[PDB]
C-alpha cells in the first residue's frame, strides 16, 4: 500500500464511458491480493504533504509490480512527482449522499450563469465522493474549468468544515444536492 | 467448484440477457416509429394494419416480460446461495472469498439494483404501448418515442457495475 | 543561378505539404456534417418535451420524477457529440498552424535572397512553368482562405448553448452557408496549374 507514484500507463484500453477516465487509476494484481483491497470500491489516498484524495481502482495486467499508477492530472491535483510516496486505504466506513455543497471560484467566471452551471456540474461529476481542498474538472462546452471545493453538509446532521480515518463518514454527490455560491404587489395585511 | 460455477453462469447470463433486450428495444422503436407514422398520415388525410402493428408490438412486451421472469429467477437464486452460504459458514466466521476480493452479499446489491432497475423500465414501456394509439398532440408523440428510445429508468453506471462482474468472473481478460 | 534554384527547390517543398492538409481537411468536414444533423434531432426532442406539462396528462401521475430522468439522458448524450465535434475543430487547427508556418519559411528565403534576384528574373513565364510572383500571389491567397474558414466555424461552435434551441436547429444551414460562400475549388486548380512544374 505504501508502493511508488508513477504515471498511468501508455496503453489506454476504452472504457465504458468518456467521463469516468479521470477518477479511475490503475494497479497491479498483487497490491489487492497482498493489502487486501477490494475492487469496485473508492480508496482513500494520502500524501506526504497532509492530502487525502479518493477514487477508484481498476485492475488490469501489465502493470510493473511495486508501484501505484496514477494519472497527470491527480497527480497535479495531489501535488507531487514520479518517485514519491503515498498512502492507501480501503474505505471501511459507511458514506451515502449529501444535501449542500459551496463553490469557491475566481472573479474572471463570474459571467456564467448559476443554474446551467450547477447543472453541468452535477451531470458530469456524479458518485463522485467529495473533499474540502480539491480541485475538480469538468469540461463545459469543450472549455475546461476548474473550482474549488468548501464545507459540506452531512445527512444525519453533522457538520464538516481532520476527517483523516477510513472508518469516517464520506460524502458523495448525486442530484437532489443543493449548491451554494461564493466568490411587486405585496398587499400584506399591515398596509391597508 | 459449486457456488463459483454459479457465480461464473450468472455473470454470462446477465451479460446475454442485456444483449436480448437490447435486440427487442430496437425491434419495438422501428414499430411504434411506423405506428406514429401511420396515425399522423391517418389524421392528416385502416384497422387491420394498424391492429397487426399493435399485436407485433404486443408480442415484443411479451419477449421482454420472459427476459424479466428469467431476471428474477437468477436474482432469487443469487439470494438463496447467499443465504446458504451465510447459514453452512456460521455467524462469527472470517470467510476468505471465492475470488480475489469480494464478498457475495456484493453480488446480491448488484443483482438488487440491476433487478430494481429493470422492472421500472418494463412498468414504463407498457404505459407506452398503451396510451401510443390513441394520443393527438404531436407534442406527446415525440416524447412517447423518446421514453421508449432513452430510456430513463436505466442508469449509465450500473454498466460499470455490469464490468465489476466480469473482472470477478474473468470472461475478460485481465 | 544559385539565389532562383533556392526559391524554386523551397517552392517545391512547399506544395505537397498543402496537398496532405487539404486531405486531411476534407475527411474532417465530411465527419462533421451527420453529428449536427443528430444534434438537430435532440434539440427538438427537447423542445418537445419542455412545451408540455406531466402533472395533467392522464396515467403518468404514477411516475413523480420522470422529467428529470428523461432530460438528464437527452443531455448527456448531446455532450458526447459536442465532445466529438471539439475533436474534428482541433484537427482543422492543426492544419491551420501547420501551413501557415511552411507559407512563413517560403516569404523568408524569398525576402533573404531578394536583392540579386531582379524584378525581372520573377516576372517571367515559360512553357511548362508559371512565374515566381504568381505562385507566392496564390500561397498567399491559400493561407488567408484556411484563416478564415477556421475562424468562421471556430465562432459557430463556440455560439451552442442550451438556453435556445432554434440556433441549435438552424446550425446545418449556416455550416453548408459557409462552404457555399467561399471561392469553389482554390487549392486543386493552383495545384493543377503547378503540377508540370512539379513533375519535371
Amino acid at each position: 500500500g505504501t508502493l511508488t507514484v508513477t504515471n498511468l500507463l501508455e496503453k489506454v484500453d476504452d472504457k465504458i464511458p468518456k467521463t469516468f477516465q479521470n477518477s479511475l487509476i490503475h494497479l497491479g494484481l498483487n497490491t489487492m491480493k497482498s493489502a487486501n483491497i477490494c475492487i469496485g470500491r473508492p480508496v482513500l489516498l494520502t500524501s506526504l504533504n497532509g492530502k487525502q484524495e479518493v477514487y477508484t481502482a481498476w485492475p488490469m495486467a501489465g502493470f510493473p509490480g511495486g508501484k501505484v499508477g496514477l494519472s497527470e492530472m491527480a497527480q497535479k491535483n495531489v501535488g507531487v512527482r514520479p518517485g514519491d510516496a503515498i498512502q492507501v486505504q480501503p474505505l471501511v466506513g459507511a458514506v451515502l449522499q449529501a444535501e449542500e455543497m459551496d463553490v469557491a471560484l475566481s472573479d474572471k467566471d463570474m459571467e456564467i450563469n448559476e443554474e446551467e452551471l450547477t447543472g453541468c456540474i452535477l451531470r458530469k461529476l456524479d458518485g463522485k465522493i467529495v473533499l474540502p481542498g480539491n480541485f475538480l474538472y469538468c469540461t463545459f462546452y469543450g472549455r475546461p474549468y476548474k473550482l474549488q471545493v468548501l464545507r459540506v453538509k452531512g445527512a444525519d446532521g453533522m457538520i464538516l468544515g481532520g476527517a483523516k480515518c477510513n472508518t469516517d463518514t464520506f460524502y458523495f454527490i448525486s442530484s437532489t444536492t443543493r449548491v451554494n455560491f461564493t466568490e411587486q404587489f405585496k398587499v400584506t395585511y399591515d398596509m391597508i | 467448484s459449486v457456488s463459483a460455477r454459479k457465480i461464473k453462469d450468472n455473470a454470462a447470463d446477465w451479460h446475454n440477457l442485456i444483449l436480448k433486450w437490447e435486440t427487442l428495444n430496437d425491434a419495438g422503436f422501428t414499430t411504434a416509429n411506423n405506428i406514429a407514422n401511420l396515425k399522423i398520415s391517418l389524421l392528416n388525410k385502416y384497422n387491420e394494419e394498424l391492429e397487426k402493428l399493435c399485436e407485433e408490438l404486443q408480442a415484443t412486451l411479451d419477449g421482454l416480460t420472459k427476459i424479466q421472469v428469467k431476471m428474477e429467477k437468477l436474482s432469487s437464486t443469487t439470494k438463496g446461495i447467499c443465504e446458504l452460504e451465510n447459514y453452512h459458514y456460521g455467524e462469527e466466521s472470517k470467510r476468505p472469498p471465492l475470488f480475489h476480493t469480494w464478498p457475495t452479499t456484493h453480488f446480491y446489491e448488484v443483482s438488487h439494483k440491476l433487478l430494481e432497475m429493470y422492472r421500472k423500465e418494463l412498468l414504463l414501456k407498457r404505459t407506452v404501448a398503451k396510451e401510443l394509439a390513441h394520443t393527438g398532440d404531436p407534442d406527446l408523440t415525440l416524447s412517447y418515442l423518446s421514453m421508449w428510445l432513452h430510456q430513463p429508468y436505466v442508469e449509465s453506471d450500473s454498466r460499470l457495475h455490469l464490468e465489476s462482474m466480469l473482472l470477478e468472473t474473468g470472461h475478460r481478460a485481465l | 543561378d544559385r539565389p532562383l534554384l533556392a526559391v524554386q527547390e523551397a517552392l517545391k517543398k512547399c506544395f505537397p505539404v498543402v496537398e496532405e492538409q487539404q486531405g486531411l481537411w476534407q475527411s474532417a468536414l465530411r465527419d462533421c456534417q451527420p453529428l449536427l444533423s443528430s444534434l438537430s434531432n435532440l434539440a427538438e426532442q427537447l423542445q418537445a418535451a419542455q412545451n408540455l406539462r406531466f402533472e395533467d396528462v392522464p396515467a403518468l401521475r404514477a411516475f413523480p420524477d420522470l422529467k428529470e430522468r428523461l432530460r438528464r439522458k437527452q443531455l448527456v448524450a448531446g455532450d458526447i457529440v459536442l465532445d466529438k465535434l471539439g475533436e474534428r475543430l482541433a484537427i482543422l487547427l492543426k492544419v491551420r498552424d501547420m501551413v501557415s508556418s511552411h507559407v512563413e519559411r517560403v516569404f523568408q528565403i524569398y525576402e533573404q535572397h531578394a536583392d540579386t534576384v531582379g524584378i525581372d528574373a520573377v516576372l517571367q513565364p515559360s512553357a511548362v512553368s508559371p512565374s515566381v510572383a504568381d505562385m507566392l500571389e496564390w500561397l498567399q491567397d491559400i493561407e488567408r482562405h484556411y484563416r478564415k474558414s477556421y475562424l468562421k466555424r471556430k465562432y459557430l461552435l463556440s455560439s451552442i448553448q442550451w438556453g435556445d434551441l432554434a440556433n441549435i436547429q438552424a446550425l446545418p444551414k449556416a455550416w453548408d452557408r459557409i462552404s457555399k460562400d467561399e471561392h469553389q475549388d482554390l487549392v486543386q486548380d493552383i495545384l493543377l496549374n503547378v503540377s508540370f512544374f512539379l513533375e519535371e
